[PDB]
């Protein structure tokens, strides 16, 4: 329903739903590594560390649940390659808190986008809204996205889908809280 | 229209290093690996200017061209002016796989496979023009990935790229009279692609090799 | 032989020449280029993507708080809510936008602005804006119906959640660049007051967008200044020892 | 009847500026903007021929081409002759609205958007030719008008035009030896359009931003 | 009758009538700059205050009421870009002294044109001849006359014309007056 | 290589040669040229004015 | 006389170009080559030899 296929190209039908995110009016935001999500679920993870080789796009459907009382804005912007930075440190991200797994990771400085560059900028990318008042769903469709024609999953993030509360959440009672479905279903995976 | 195009817009000449050494009469370990030589790894992240024209873009595809400028002077005045004399310089482009000199008189100087050109002080600034020198279709400006397969790898690094590494030494055998030689690079890339634009940086760089950010 | 003589300006370093060079490796073959999705031939095309205006030109707003105005009930009628100067150089809303960041790195710019603006309130959140544009040889409304007399919209975003405003074609060049911004200004102003249901919150939030149309143009690239100067970084000596 | 075109009767190479300048070890704060370089704004009405000459006319659109003599010679004589060392020149066009350098090791030297050219003493005079930098359709000569909205504005200003502003320093980090080197800077215009032709000044002229007669 | 297309080029209706100056025996001239006379009046002065912008051509009309016993030249010239200059100081003129009004101001030297160039090569202009023994009006049509497209009224006078007695007014009585009437009617007025 | 020798006269700056220089901003694109009233292209139009 | 001027990098020694130098002995004839089998024109083919 409306989907946005990234940089105007359209490159099985799994769709891994990953754990339901809670969306407080304090939240600042969630991100996944498109390949590291997937890297230990389903066939998906078996072939990944089965083989040295891996080449698929992706299909990215996000929706939330909540009622026409609530408010807030999501910015569903997937990233290709967002190399992360520390905040008060010259020392590069660890590994540990790069590979975040189907877990994944939430911003600490969602305005900098991690990055130190802007949030209000990265409409850019491949993004989609989400205004609760007007729809609560988007689906974005990611391709290849890599200079080399192949590549290693278990090393290299070539997507890193971001959601990002630029309206916080409200309602009449001072505490809220929506749930985010995340569905991810890779397509010619390798 | 065609002043905004992006070959336009990534295709000025820019300093990209500049480094002076001295020479004199170095027969002594006075000074390892600055003896009469210096060497530079043909990195893009140097200045701040063309770290964020390029940080516009995920993936670039160009040619370096570079010209070397090269002064001399002293302010010892051991003696008369008696002008400067006429020092002929190597300049040898190392690429990635191969063995950089460590010092003035190494063997590598003279390998035989790495591209070098000699050029005098007298004579107008040498160029040269350093092809795509990448195992990929394009260079990676950010990498969300770590070289190493082990988990001690660096963020960011692609062990891809590496467009290689210059070095410049004198070629006179040492005068009588010491020198003071600056070597100004200008790189100038030609022939350039780019996909997937990105958010221009907005917080001063914390370091030359991670996208850390102050504040 | 070819008898040649030398002309002034021989021998010389323009570092601005297009002069084919002698190839260093000339028997390298470089790696064939694939396609990859997103080629940027043209930077045009860049400042045509919309992005977020930091509308809450309020000094104490910092971070994320500064591109959100928010509605409240107690906001009264009549009372401005934001006033974007059309000054893109200018540091103000349109500052830290892909139109303004691009135009730092040149010197005349020239074209029409595109604006939308976003409502993110509750669904049965109803009320009536009015977006009003002054051109620049003219004073920043301060009253409801003296803005209401120049060009104006009256957004009900009970209705419509999205506006778009578009800017008419202006030459920022010629309009007072350091002649020596009031260079033309968008304000928006509470018409009704904000009705919400009992079980909704007291708050609503505006966003708001800017866009390059196609006419924009760009002359004159020089050296952006708010790349944060030239620092010396960490690691750059022992990168290239 | 070819010899009185406009072309030609305006196109003829002048010495719009001369200005010489020392550069002995100027690590002091001596002859601040004048210790190693020198800055000159561009503009035609400096020298009385060419102001009598361009102000014949009110509106002109011309490339103005630049070539620069320079020249180097010490009085004194410290010591022998010596000959004169061999000192690389960089010139910088930097265009209206943008920053100009304040002293010899500024970093805008090394911009990368200004155009820069080096060039030696030994060489022959380096040669630009900058293009026709309005944001009008033709220089106004004469305006009848204030710069800023302002009332304080200057009368006769325009703010457009303004060709831009011409720095030239010595590249060599100062030498032992202290020099005095004269630029000498010849202005012709190329392309020349011109309109509405006015009565020629028969007054002295009284200032260079003024049409102010004497009697 | 008999108008003088300036510079033979041909680019509303209302010929806003100045107040009529008198020719003395010992006038030296009068000049109006062109955007600033009107200004002040009608539907072009509240035009011209309403917006930033403006772009018009002009026409101009000057006629003497005089007798078959009047004497004197007048030359009518339109001087595009008429920078003004002081007669003993390097000081530039200020607003006040070279913002008129509609009621313009007077040649403190009209041999050398308040420029320092020469009033007998000021036939270089567009320009009319109002000789009392043959003629006693002059029609003079004005274009754009702007290097940019677009202008600001308020800062910029691109016309100015002036009205100079080259043989000054005589007759049997040693003091004698003759109005001088001049009208202005922009046209496609901006 | 094209086998050269210099003439007499290389190198030398006359002032009154017309030689085509290098574009100090070749990239940069001047203002378009709009027509304006008035053109003078030869200056004996000017004397043939009395 | 054609009026030139020197670009940057006139008079470098590269040790990669391919310019055409003058023959040291023109007039001199070289032996005719005749056939000689096992002629190598691409190293690939020796790397397809077990």
């Amino acid at each position: 329903a409306n989907y946005c296929c990234a940089y105007g190209e359209w490159p099985t039908d799994r769709f891994y739903t990953l754990k339901s995110v809670k969306w407080e009016t304090e939240s600042t935001g969630w991100w996944w590594k498109l390949p590291d999500a997937l890297n230990n679920i389903g066939m998906f993870g078996q072939n990944v560390q089965h083989h040295y080789l891996y080449r698929s796009g992706f299909l990215i459907h996000v929706q939330c649940n909540a009622t026409k009382f609530h408010q807030g804005a999501l910015l569903v912007v997937a990233i290709p390659e967002h190399q992360r930075g520390a905040h008060n440190t010259t020392t590069s991200p660890g590994f540990d808190d790069i590979m975040k797994g189907e877990e994944g990771g939430t911003f600490n400085h969602p305005y900098v986008l991690d990055d130190g560059t802007s949030l209000a900028c990265a409409t850019i990318f491949p993004h989609q809204w989400i205004n609760l008042r007007t729809n609560n769903s988007a689906t974005i469709v990611l391709p290849w996205m890599n200079a080399a024609p192949m590549d290693f999953p278990l090393r290299h993030n070539q997507w890193t889908l971001a959601i990002i509360p630029v309206v916080p959440l409200g309602t009449r009672t001072v505490s809220s809280m929506v749930p985010i479905t995340v569905s991810i279903a890779p397509m010619c995976c390798e | 229209v065609s002043e905004t195009l992006v070959e336009n817009f990534l295709s000025r000449a820019a300093l990209v290093s500049k480094r002076s050494f001295e020479y004199k009469n170095h027969t002594s370990s006075e000074a390892r690996t600055d003896k009469n030589f210096y060497k530079w790894t043909i990195n893009t992240k140097s200045f701040v200017q063309l770290r964020r024209k390029l940080e516009l873009f995920t993936y670039l595809r160009f040619d370096a061209e570079i010209t070397i400028l090269t002064t001399v002077a002293v302010g010892s005045n051991n003696s008369t002016y008696m002008g400067l004399p006429d020092l002929t310089l190597q300049a040898m482009f190392v690429p990635t796989g191969a063995l950089t000199p460590e010092k003035q008189d190494s063997f590598h100087w003279q390998s035989g496979s790495n591209a070098s050109v000699f050029f005098k002080v007298s004579d107008p600034p040498a160029r040269m023009t350093i092809p795509f020198m990448c195992i990929n279709s394009a260079y990676s400006v950010f990498y969300d990935g770590f070289a190493g397969f082990e988990k001690n790898g660096l963020y960011g690094i692609n062990p891809a790229d590496t467009i290689g590494n210059l070095c410049v030494r004198i070629v006179n055998e040492h005068q009588p009279i010491g020198f003071t030689v600056t070597v100004r690079v200008y790189m100038k890339p030609k022939h350039i692609k780019a996909w997937a634009p990105r958010p221009p940086r907005t917080l001063p760089y914390m370091s030359i090799a991670n996208a850390n950010y102050k504040g | 032989g070819v008898p040649t003589y030398l002309l002034p300006g021989s021998g010389q370093f323009l570092t601005t020449d297009d002069h084919s060079s002698a190839p260093v490796l000339p028997c390298f073959n470089p790696t064939p280029e694939m396609h990859i999705p997103g080629q940027v031939r043209n930077m045009l095309e860049v400042i045509q993507v919309e992005s977020m205006m930091e509308i809450n030109n309020t000094e104490n707003a910092v971070g994320m708080q500064r591109l959100k105005v928010d509605i409240s009930v107690l906001t009264d009628v009549d009372q401005l809510l934001f006033n974007i100067p059309l000054d893109i150089q200018l540091d103000g809303p349109l500052r830290n936008t892909l139109v303004g960041n691009i135009s730092r790195y040149y010197t005349h710019w020239s074209g029409s602005l595109e604006m939308t603006f976003m409502f993110c309130g509750s669904f049965m959140a109803t009320g009536k804006l009015i977006l009003c544009y002054t051109p620049p040889g003219g004073s920043c409304p301060t009253t409801r119906e003296t803005a209401m007399l120049g060009t104006h919209i009256v957004w009900d975003f009970g209705l419509q959640s999205s506006v778009t405003l578009v800017i008419p074609w202006i030459s920022g060049s010629h309009y007072r660049m350091f002649n020596n911004a009031n260079v033309g200004y968008v304000t928006c102003f509470m018409q009704t007051n904000l009705i919400v249901p009992s079980e909704s919150s007291n708050t609503c939030s505006l966003i708001g967008f800017v866009a390059a149309k196609d006419d924009f143009s760009l002359r004159l690239m020089r050296d952006s200044p708010d790349i944060g100067q030239l620092e010396h970084l960490h690691e750059a000596e022992a990168a290239y020892q």
